[PDB]
């Protein structure tokens, strides 16, 4: 039951550890997965982030939100786990899941 | 101009070649390398998800450091050590003192990929991997370095895995197995898939919110950080497996997986689950170690693993009962023989964490509550022989941890045992008996703590004798109470 | 000198304890308690019995271990007579 | 009995202030506690008898191995500042010399001297990459292992140079198979063959003191003197510019590799067997070393 | 190799030349240098001893805000905001308010000097002066806007001076006089040497000390990191005056010395004076205002300002008398006036704040405690109408504060008047008098906001309209008691 | 009646979320609010009566002067991060290129062309820091002075480039004049004369509007195409390698410099009036620019 | 409409008092006192009179300000009489 | 009389900013200027470390006592202020008076 209803989730995006990354990427899932709801939640040290079965962070928009010039590869600076597979590049990073549960 | 990494990267791992002056398997001898007779044609298309290059690895990763150290020195005033709960501290000290040399090993469990995968992909993001490792070796070994000066038991950061204290013997007999001790492709699976994506997480970020609401932002900080390379290096284990199930190997990859989560699970439920539910105060838990076991194994890992075409390992039902007690069981352990643990066990069983445990864990009352209550009376009455072991606990052969159960109203306990080539083995589960039978030359000739204490190896062949044995130069350095059992006045 | 390891109802632990070649389950029963009853374990009226662990059958009160063939380091259960 | 010290207690009963090296490097190996199982596992496992034999077992002896000293005294962080601001001046050479349009102006055919002798090396580094994390997983002492880590390193930051080079020249020229024919000249051409077949079986030398010998003594001193050295001169009569630059940043490198390596032979050296042990490998591995050097620099000046 | 700076650095700062095609004082006119007529060739002899260059400049100060900042992110989440004590909060408000954009005037001081300084050496350290308040000015405007969705009042980092708000306009009429309205060598005198090696230690690392001790290290780390540069940039002005006093101008030098250390007491007095005695909580007060003065002010500066060859000023007993008295009437000032502030000042006198002022300075009890004992009473049996004005504090013509004195058991109170040009003006001390009387040409002409107020510039003519003049927007905006008034549950 | 706002009210309203640039460059100069008086002292003090003619009154007007923006978008952060990142980057080339003795290796009296034509650039660098420092101050937004800011450190940059190179050329050939002519040359040699006749009326050209497109359109475009780009010409020619490699490195900034400048004139143009302004400076200037430039090359060229 | 400065005695600042032409300094000294006693100074018994700032002469209570010469934003003090 | 005291000082030497300079400094003082007396008060943000006359603080001991590799220009990261003129280079930092009071 508690097991179960907690497994059948196809929940994915990033976990953002404390600091000045986590509103812009909050903001950056809003802006980039429009019509998908993003999902929070704060436990102070770092934030969950989720959307459904894929989530997607571009460079563009992050750089946006974050005020400053941004290179997707130092989201890792502040990038403390993910849920989803991840597929990255220069312009985004996408999490996502092969299967849908 | 630079060119974009897209455009080069493939070049820095075309690596792989066709040996001729010596054979491919003493290039990549399947001891080392766990290749499973797969050719070496067919790891040409290993690709790891979670890309980084020699430019932007210094780079980012001095920036990381920068601001690892920054805090830490912007905040050595803000008096933590003397401030915070002494259950708080103990919680520091576990930590460092289980953790810090781990790491350090984990360097040679990247090595070995490094050195002897098959997939050059793996061999270079195994070089990253090596390079993080020495990172949070180093790092966990300077951060409590400061508090030497405080506080002898912070000696044990670096010298538990020195020891034989007999949690440092149960971290090393689990490093060694799933990370010093197997080929390059073990390592792979056991290590950066099972341990590096699911457990790791509930030490480097569940504890992290915890530290975060005790106020200490120093450790918080810096093991968060800790996880953004775990984040990258974990990514090996993946397109491993997947190379594995597509050449015919589902099952060996499956059984690896198996065995390395539950290894890795009896471990935890001994540093921290205790930490979560107990040392860490009542009002800095962000959530309960059940809860955090729920979000970051069941929810995140779980479903990982599914996605990747794998199952629920056949112990699935067997694992979630366990969350349910077998750390409450673990920590009494640990509280009841804190004198042979290099850190200060706090009981956290006043009547308001009590309320919460219960909370947290309907029926907690009417079994270890049982056992508490015991003990609260004994220290009330000031009965304090009462409150130190005077025998040894009986040893897991496998985890190296006690053989626990269910106290109180519904008492349940069942040790799992094996004769074999002429010895008495005892098991905590029936799975760990079952990771003992896939591979015993791996395990059959280690003797645990009490096995050596029985055979003469431990002289005099007493509970102190076994405490000088286990490393412990002064009464000072042995755990205690945290709170020196002031928390009986509030019962 | 016989070690075994006793598992005492109600406690949450294993543990190893060692006892003597000629004694009888009473006096292993009392052995064990010993690391048990009044520690973690409320004391209560009735006879305490000792069984292999798992095992349905008591050995009686007077055997001894020798008596009983148990094996050093074998694991025995300690519980009061239903 | 007894009170805090002011640092581990195996760095306590020495007069100096322990550094930040001291302090993150020492004696972390607890493998080497227990001769008779180097892992906490059966004696006998298989990793057991892997150690007890190609580390514990080498010929070459001492008793104090963690006592070594990186005469650099590096750590992971300032392993970092160094290399992001070397390769960070690398990166912008790189940069402005394409900006330049520097690869054009290479004399009449040189960028086929670059597909046949030097874009291959990337196999080369790489070899030296795996063997420097071979001898990092077997060293007897973490000060030992970590100048191996960081050399791991070294060893992929010239592959990559390579590999974006490799590509970058590709784009001014390309018809010379660049990028393209590197693993068949590896394997194929007999100018490469020397060095392979060096480098296949130095890669299967697993006692660790004879893969350290073998690698730092022979194998890389042989790279600087008879690889790097000559492709400079090389470059020099091809109107090269950016080459001789990028080589003397690799060459840095090397310099280093070869420091710590000479303190660890005056390290080995204290006990007195040690000096024939070294040298045997020394001249077990040195004609190899010659015949890899000789093929390469035939192949790089003929026609 | 590279070669070390002491071999380069004479050719950095080999800069000066002869002009042919205009004269020198067309190059260097005096109204902008300041140069009183010293010829060119003297200013060679100019040796900034706090040496600087650009390789290392970019680079130190790169690693200094890599600090700062990654403090800052590491600490977001502390919830200082919400739960500082309120007089903390308004502590922030005020300093980033009358802070921000006069960081970024200094970048004109120096700009000032880096353009008409004969000497070359002043010239480039002006360069990097330039630079550092930069850096001030843009640190100090991030840092606060975080708050701007917690409370319009952060909104003033940005708006106070662009504001006819009366502190404001004081902060500007101060900063307009020593930085931004005088020639390049008054400023290298009255700014750097005068202001920045003596009283800005009081705000940037006075402070500091009990930001530390308020748990707020943000911001503890953010100027205590900034004072630093000042460190080194406020070295331009000692060598400035020994040139001055060896060619002959030392009586000049001494005057301009004597008035800014005035003009800076007195705005110190209105700024920092409340903020560790009063809103500061108890708790957190390092050392009393006086205590830090004696430290900072008597016992660092005056020092150094005598081993230059300069005198004590000669208004020094005045000096100490008013360290003991000032602040505490300016307190009061701006707690009754709290609506024309934008923070919200803490009236800082609790039973056991009171014992603290007894103890940090005898007396306070029967001459300020009088008028607190008043309001205390009136807040007490709710007379609110009592504890804010209806009419205009008298302000000065100089510093534009409020004319005050020693209320209670031995009322004394002073205004120096003067009449000039067919004007009355009001001054606050003998020494402000003084300062007018120095350079009228600089003042005569400037309405405080009392003169404004009486000449029809502030419509309608009521406290209300000179609260809208003042630019405040919403009630919100207004200043307010810190704990709207629970501390009188403690009396 | 109102409630807090997520930035400062001048940037309140506009859709965009506030940028790093925004929060802590836009509009800081109160001293633009009062057009009677600039500075919080007498209406006619004499710094107001400074402002009110130099800057208040300049012919070159603009209702919105705040609105400029920096195409870069620098702040002190970024600046400083990319300027360590090309600062360490031509430190590095000193470094290896004195390695290597770079400097014995020019043709034969090439230190007598860079005694005479360059080390004396560290006045005319000194000079475009203080008028760069002139501009900054007169400014009328602050975003424009913060780019003039960054440009005065950029030419002490420069300034500081040529007085470490004048040195250490001085120590390969000490017989040339090297660190001990230069301010007689500028003072005396005729080709230095068109310069220094041109920067100090320039630097007497107190309207902020004229001082910056004299500055900026006129002098600096000159110092770039006709000093600069034929300095790098003649290394070619004489063997040396770094100072053309120094000198774009230099490019770099003043192609910076020159980025900014066109933007604040676009933002200018918005006016009708001001293009009529902006080029009459242009031509009353370009005379003594192009006299300059003249006696500058022919001073480089000649024997 | 006359503006003065005053200062009331044992109070700790000056204020500026809108009086009136026409005023006796004992209606000046109530005016001031409004913005003064109960709010900062206590109340007390006795005749308030008004003084040119510092000086030791005090203006006769039934003087009027124009009666008494005194300029526009002079300063006044409020005192007791002795 | 206190203000007096207060003046008739000859202490000399930095004022340290919390971080990993503090200790360092001070034994680097206590080291280098051997039979002077080192005072130091903490207030917590910053160590005012003092002599009398003078005090010299020297790279290589600063480096031993930090640990790490240390150039003199970079104590200015946390070196906040000091009392005393002050002479700096490559080798050491010296703060001193010219006079005695
Ligand atoms: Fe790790
Ligand atoms: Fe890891
Ligand atoms: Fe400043
Ligand atoms: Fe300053």
């Amino acid at each position: 039951t508690l097991a179960d209803q907690a497994l059948h989730n196809n929940n994915v995006g990033p976990i953002i550890r404390a600091g000045d990354l986590v509103e812009p990427v909050i903001e950056t899932a809003e802006i980039d997965n429009p019509g998908k709801e993003i999902t929070v939640e704060d436990r102070r040290a770092y934030v969950r982030i989720a959307a459904e079965g894929e989530l997607i962070l571009t460079r563009k928009t992050l750089e946006e939100q974050l005020g400053r010039p941004f290179n997707m590869q130092e989201l890792e600076i502040n990038l403390a786990s993910f849920a989803g597979q991840i597929q990255a590049d220069e312009d985004q990073i996408r999490f996502y899941f092969d299967k849908t549960m | 101009a630079m060119h974009p990494r897209k455009d080069w990267y493939e070049l820095t791992r075309a690596t792989n070649w066709t040996p001729s002056y010596v054979t491919e398997e003493q290039l990549f001898p399947e001891r080392m390398s766990g290749h499973m007779g797969i050719p070496l044609e067919k790891w040409e298309s290993y690709d790891e998800p979670y890309k980084t290059s020699y430019p932007e690895y210094v780079s980012i990763q001095r920036e990381k450091d920068a601001g690892a150290y920054s805090v830490k020195a912007a905040l050595e005033r803000a008096k933590i050590y003397e401030n915070s709960d002494p259950g708080w501290i103990s919680t520091l000290k576990s930590h460092y003192g289980a953790i810090a040399v781990g790491e350090y090993a984990a360097v040679t469990g990247e090595g070995r990929m490094a050195r002897f995968s098959k997939a050059p992909g793996n061999r270079n993001m195994a070089t990253f991997g090596m390079m993080d490792e020495l990172r949070h070796g180093q790092l966990q070994l300077f951060f409590p370095h400061e508090y030497c000066k405080k506080d002898r038991q912070f000696d044990w950061a670096w010298r538990a895995y020195h020891s034989n204290e007999w949690a440092a013997i149960a971290a090393k007999h689990f490093f060694d197995d799933i990370i010093t001790g197997r080929d390059a492709i073990s390592v792979a699976i056991m290590l950066t898939f099972s341990f590096e994506t699911g457990f790791t997480n509930m030490q480097f970020l569940g504890l992290a919110a915890d530290a975060a609401e005790a106020g200490d932002y120093t450790f918080a900080n810096l093991i968060s950080s800790i996880q953004t390379d775990e984040s990258r290096h974990a990514q090996q284990g993946g397109p491993a497996l997947q190379l594995l199930i597509e050449n015919g190997k589902r099952e060996e990859a499956q059984k690896k997986v198996d065995m390395a989560i539950w290894r890795a699970w009896r471990l935890f439920a001994v540093l921290t689950g205790p930490v979560m539910d107990y040392y860490t105060p009542l009002e800095d838990r962000s959530q309960s170690f059940k809860e955090f076991m729920y979000e970051w194994i069941i929810g995140q890992f779980e479903r990982s693993l599914i996605d990747l075409g794998l199952d629920k390992p056949w112990y699935w039902d067997l694992f979630l009962k366990d969350i349910d007690e077998l750390h409450h069981s673990y920590h009494m352990g640990v509280w009841y023989w804190r004198t042979t643990a290099w850190w200060n066990p706090a009981a956290g069983v006043t009547p308001e964490e009590r309320d919460w445990l219960e909370e947290k864990y309907p029926g907690w009352n009417k079994r270890w509550g049982r056992c508490w209550d015991v003990i609260t009376e004994n220290v009330l009455n000031d009965r304090m022989d009462l409150v130190s072991p005077e025998t040894l606990p009986s040893v897991c052969n496998m985890s190296q941890i006690p053989l626990v159960g269910v106290p109180g109203d519904d008492w349940n306990i069942e040790v799992f045992s094996l004769e074999h080539n002429g010895r008495l083995y005892h098991f905590g589960s029936e799975v760990d008996r079952w990771v003992f039978q896939q591979d015993p030359v791996q395990y059959q000739n280690h003797m645990n703590i009490v096995d050596r204490f029985l055979a003469g190896q431990i002289q005099p062949m007493t509970l102190e004798g076994a405490l000088k044995y286990m490393g412990f130069q002064s009464i000072e350095e042995m755990g205690k109470d945290a709170h020196d059992f002031a928390w009986a006045d509030k019962c | 000198a016989f070690p075994v390891h006793a598992a005492f109802e109600k406690d949450f632990l294993v543990q190893l304890v060692v006892v003597d070649l000629n004694d009888s389950m009473d006096q292993v029963a009392e052995k064990v308690a010993y690391h048990c009853v009044n520690r973690r374990v409320a004391p209560r009226e009735g006879v305490m019995r000792v069984r292999k662990h798992r095992s349905t059958e008591l050995f009686p009160r007077d055997m001894t271990i020798a008596e009983s063939g148990l094996n050093p380091t074998e694991v025995i259960d300690v519980v009061f007579e239903e | 009995s007894k009170k805090p010290m002011r640092t581990w207690s195996h760095l306590a009963e020495m007069r100096k202030k322990p550094s930040e090296y001291d302090i993150v490097s020492r004696k972390l190996h607890y493998s080497t506690n227990n001769p008779d199982s180097p892992w906490e596992l059966s004696p006998d496992s298989p990793m057991n008898l892997w150690y007890k034999q190609y580390r514990n077992a080498s010929p070459l002896k001492h008793d104090n191995w963690d006592a070594f000293t990186d005469p650099d005294q590096l750590v992971y962080r300032t392993y970092n500042l160094m290399q992001d601001g070397q390769e960070s001046y690398v990166q912008s050479l790189f940069d402005q010399f394409n900006e330049r349009e520097h690869d054009q102006m290479v004399r009449e055919g040189w960028e086929h001297t670059m597909a046949r002798c030097y874009s291959p090396l990337r196999y080369l580094f790489h070899c030296l990459q795996m063997s420097s994390a071979y001898v990092q997983q077997m060293a007897p002492a973490s000060t030992i292992s970590n100048c191996c880590i960081l050399q791991t390193a070294d060893s992929l930051r010239w592959l990559t140079h390579t590999a974006y080079r490799t590509h970058e020249l590709s784009l001014t020229y390309p018809d010379a198979g660049l990028g393209e024919h590197e693993r068949e000249l590896w394997e194929k051409e007999p100018g490469w063959q020397g060095l392979r077949e060096l480098m296949e079986k130095q890669l299967t030398a697993f006692d660790w003191g004879e893969a350290f010998v073998s690698l730092n003594l022979v194998v890389k001193p042989m790279i600087v003197e008879s690889i790097f050295k000559p492709l400079q001169q090389q470059a020099w009569e091809n109107n090269d510019t950016l080459l001789p630059l990028l080589i003397d940043s690799q060459l840095k490198d090397a310099e280093r590799h070869s420091r710590w390596s000479k303190a660890l032979v005056k390290h080995a050296l204290e006990n007195p067997d040690n000096h024939a042990v070294i040298e045997g490998w020394i001249e077990k591995w040195r004609p190899l070393a010659d015949r890899a050097a000789e093929a390469y620099l035939s192949m790089l000046s003929s026609d």
